[PDB]
């Protein structure tokens, strides 16, 4: 049970992200039985369904999904359309349509086009809320991607101060399908993952949306930023230690001067 | 060549320049060009009229004044060369290029062209038989005496985190970006753009960046300090005009931190310091905590380490001893690692000879840099 | 009930798929998933012998001290594998790297003579350029053509730097004087997992066609095409990054609004700031 279930998620650490869905299928295939555990800790890929009346290709997720009836963000119709189940406040209905045009705009802002959906479900001193954001990869080159932002905010207000502890789940998938000759069949799946605590005050000037669209722009950019920087300057040493491009007895000699470098800093110190 | 070799601390905002054994460099005056403004009319009139130094701050308001040391990269090249003559002039070598050796020294992550485009200078125009172009940072290691080292630099177009080891860095888990105080303070300019000063000239700036220099700092609290209102100290020009300070003095030093003052494709140069010293071992992380250098002249604010300790403790994780070494000469200590350097008499395989560069141009250097 | 057979099937696939150098490790996961010895090395004695023919797997016979790699030109289908370079079939334990009884070979010679002139060449240049996993040439006299089968790889596992790079570059060569083939490919595998996965993996396929002149002559020319690929193609990935790191990037996720100043959402919902006109 446990060992299957921690040999799994090492495995897709492991497995070809390409076929994460069909490689969860092939899971569930081998052991059944830690099904919806696997569910739970691998959520699933960003799907989309179309809110028919009012026009709005909306993310999946596991909150909107009544059950097995995804909510839409801005009709609260399920699917299959429900009566009764995910159900935020009246208040946070009207706040989380007016966050979802905010950032579908946000998508806008980083991806100009896509899908994206933020669901939420209100509680008495905060709540939680999923935020997604889909976008497709570079129809017009070779590079293909698959946007999955799966963040989940922690909104934790406090009366006193007006302030409210966040805590926004990160968690960011995208293809790296490069087929450029200069690249080869080159791709790659940063399948991201991150979260970090702030209390931010509510006002009407700073409101919940207001408050985690800000911490969305900072995460989203400090992540991919970290990726580039970090994760891809160490593949890069990576492919200069796999393959070197200077032939070696020509560095020999530059490490001969840098001993002689610490001779003589031996020398003064 | 057996002379007392040629030490170039080649200062993004303010160049130096010296020799061996000493700890200052023989001679300083900045990295800028500044053209003329008029027309010679009176007998008695100066000729050349792109002049520098005692002249360039004498006649501040008659000399267009502009740099070529743009993001740490010089595009008058035609014109630094004039410089190095102005200091192979009696001014400050009174000596040619064959004589004395020559250090030339280096930021990380430099394009090879200007490399090549320097040693052409180096031994086409200028003719010095025993040169190489060296860095900046692992002299200030040298003068640190340090060996597992971060240097950052801190001028007016560049911003480099090396993370080096025992005076050999890693050349991949630098990083390096070209922005400092230049536009920071034209931001601060801005700040008074919308108060009313908007003196374009780069010599009427010369006064800013002195205020720059001066009047400036980094305030820890970003927006506890910034959202509130000061009391805007006053400045006084050259003449004694009354000009106030307020909150700009902090708030545009922000911009190394915040890049979306000015929209740069950057992350806070803390951040990327901090990614920096992330693209090593962990333990390497450790030494690098340890050793921690600070160079060029924009680490000379009030808070300045300090608000990036406050960073680092809200960025990098527990237990990361951040021991940021504060000495004075950080302008200096490239041109003290190159005075020590040039001291070491090693420098002969080292360096390039004339006739080495007859044979590979650049080639040689590009085949003995690190 | 679901019928084992197809987690033969998905286990083979997958630890044919596994992660270079961790792959015994992912055998050993899918061991305590399924837990079906009999029917794990059913498809996973194929997966092993597998993956040890495309990965290259750098066997060295101490006797010999080859590093050879696996491939399909090696074995005798009865787990001895034969050696271009030095004419020697040693059986293998393919579920480790465990290698066996070193069988001399009665080969060609044709062909051998040539790659080994053409391997030592590659040798002396891979060992000057790789530092984990080196070259090794196959040779085939098939279709009456002295078929040059130069297979290299390289790699490094470092899990504790939490990744397992991986290289490899089979060429395709047929030693046919004087029009000849340099076919080839670039395999890579990077395998970085530490907080957030980076399966990297790219190849390049390039083909071109050198002229045989003589052994010794022709041998370093075609290590030298080889030796220019690798470098043109490392090359073109270095440059790789700093386009990607900007155009990718911004291209599907933007670094900085188009604006790039700020976005403040107070003012946003203000008015509605700008949906009138724009
Ligand atoms: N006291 C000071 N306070 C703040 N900034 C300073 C001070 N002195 C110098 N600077 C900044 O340092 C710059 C000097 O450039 P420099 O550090 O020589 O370039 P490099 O980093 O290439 O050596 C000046 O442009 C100035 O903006």
């Amino acid at each position: 049970s446990d060992q299957q279930l921690d040999c799994a998620l090492d495995l897709m650490r492991r497995l070809p992200p390409q076929q994460i869905e069909k490689n969860l299928s092939d899971l569930i295939d081998l052991v059944p039985s830690l099904c919806e555990d696997l569910l739970s800790s691998v959520d699933q890929p960003l799907k989309i369904a179309r809110d028919k009346v009012v026009g709005k290709d909306y993310l999946l997720c596991d909150y909107n999904r009544d059950g097995d009836s995804y909510r839409s963000p801005w009709s609260n119709k399920y699917d299959p359309p429900l009566e009764d189940g995910a159900m935020p406040s009246a208040r946070l209905r009207k706040l989380e349509v007016e966050a979802n045009n905010a950032f579908d705009q946000y998508r806008d802002l980083y991806f100009e086009g896509g899908v994206s959906s933020v669901y939420l479900w209100d509680l008495d001193h905060g709540f939680a809320g999923v935020i997604l954001i889909k976008k497709a990869g570079d129809g017009s080159k070779k590079i293909k991607g698959c946007w999955d932002s799966i963040h989940v905010v922690e909104v934790q207000e406090k009366s006193s101060g007006r302030t409210a502890h966040y805590k926004l789940t990160s968690t960011v998938m995208l293809w790296l399908q490069t087929n450029k000759s200069g690249s080869g069949t080159m791709n790659l799946g940063g399948s991201l993952t991150r979260q970090m605590e702030k209390d931010e005050t509510v006002s009407d000037c700073s409101p919940h949306i207001a408050n985690i669209g800000r911490l969305v722009e900072d995460m989203e950019n400090k992540i991919r930023s970290t990726l580039n920087e970090i994760y891809f300057g160490k593949t890069k040493d990576i492919v200069n230690g796999l393959r070197s491009v200077q032939t070696f007895a020509d560095k020999s000699k530059q490490e001969a001067l840098k001993n002689d470098l610490v001779e003589a800093l031996k020398r003064k110190q | 060549i057996a002379n007392q070799p040629v030490v170039i601390d080649n200062g993004s905002g303010v160049i130096k320049a010296g020799f061996a054994g000493d700890q200052i460099p023989k001679y300083c005056f900045p990295n800028y060009v500044g053209r003329p403004k008029h027309v010679r009319v009176m007998a008695g009139a100066l000729e050349g009229d792109i002049f520098i130094g005692p002249k360039a701050e004498e006649h501040r308001g008659l000399l267009s004044i502009r740099y070529p040391m743009e993001h740490g990269i010089v595009k008058d090249w035609n014109d630094m060369e004039r410089i190095w003559q102005y200091v192979y002039s009696k001014d400050q070598l009174q000596t040619f290029s064959e004589e004395h050796p020559v250090l030339l020294t280096e930021a990380p992550l430099n394009p090879r062209k200007n490399r090549e485009r320097a040693a052409e200078v180096f031994f086409e125009t200028f003719n010095v038989p025993a040169l190489f172009i060296s860095m900046q940072a692992v002299l200030s290691l040298y003068a640190t005496g340090r060996t597992t080292g971060v240097v950052l630099d801190s001028g007016d177009g560049v911003t480099h985190a090396v993370p080096i080891y025992e005076g050999f860095a890693m050349p991949h888990s630098i990083m390096r970006i070209d922005i400092a105080g230049r536009d920071v303070s034209r931001f601060l300019r801005l700040y008074l753009r919308k108060e009313g000063y908007d003196f374009h000239s780069s010599s009427e700036f010369e006064i800013v960046k002195a205020i720059k220099e001066r009047a400036c700092y980094l305030s820890i609290n970003p927006q506890k300090d910034e959202t509130l209102e000061t009391e805007k100290a006053q400045y006084y020009l050259p003449d004694g005009s009354t000009i106030e300070i307020g909150p700009s003095r902090f708030r545009a030093p922000e911009l190394l931190f915040r890049p979306d003052l000015i929209g740069e494709e950057s992350e806070g140069i803390h951040e990327v310091l901090v990614f920096a010293i992330q693209k090593s071992d962990m333990d390497l992380r450790r030494t690098l905590f340890s050793n921690i250098v600070l160079s060029g002249g924009s680490t000379l604010f009030k808070g300045f380490g300090d608000r990036l300790l406050s960073e680092v403790k809200k960025l990098a994780p527990k237990d990361v001893k951040i021991r940021i070494s504060a000495p004075q000469e950080r302008l200096y200590s490239t041109w003290i690692g190159g005075s020590i350097l040039a001291s070491l008499d090693t420098f002969k395989k080292m360096w390039v000879s004339k006739k080495e560069y007859e044979e590979d141009g650049a080639r040689s250097i590009h085949r003995k840099t690190f | 009930r679901v019928s084992d057979e197809e987690k033969v099937r998905i286990a083979a696939k997958f630890i044919t798929h596994a992660p270079p150098g961790e792959f015994n490790e992912v055998f050993n996961d899918v061991r305590l998933l399924l837990n079906n010895d009999n029917l794990l090395r059913e498809g996973a004695a194929h997966a092993f012998a597998q993956y040890n023919m495309d990965q290259f797997t750098p066997v060295k016979i101490e006797g010999y001290e080859d590093q050879v790699l696996i491939t399909e030109h090696g074995d005798l289908g009865n787990s001895r594998f034969l050696d271009p370079r030095n004419k020697i079939s040693f059986k293998f334990d393919h579920l480790r790297k465990e290698a066996s009884d070193p069988q001399p070979e009665e080969v060609d010679g044709s062909l051998k003579s040539w790659r080994e002139s053409c391997d030592s060449a590659l040798r002396a240049y891979v060992k000057d350029h790789y530092s984990n996993g080196f070259c090794t040439v196959y040779a085939k006299n098939i279709d009456g053509q002295q078929t040059i089968i130069a297979c290299i790889e390289s790699h490094q596992f470092q899990p504790k730097n939490f990744w397992n790079g991986r290289w490899r570059s089979e060429w395709k060569f047929t030693i046919t004087p004087p029009t000849a083939q340099v076919v080839g490919v670039l395999k890579i595998q990077v395998h970085y997992y530490e907080d957030g996965n980076v399966q990297l993996v790219s190849h390049k396929d390039v083909q071109d066609s050198v002229t045989v002149s003589n052994e010794a002559q022709t041998a370093k020319e075609f290590i030298k095409i080889i030796e220019h690929a690798e470098n043109e193609y490392q090359t073109a990935i270095s440059e790789n990054y700093q386009t990607m790191s900007d155009t990718t990037f911004k291209a599907l996720r933007r670094q900085l609004p188009v604006t790039r100043t700020k976005i403040d959402w107070n003012k946003i919902l203000s008015y509605k700031i700008g949906k009138e006109m724009q």
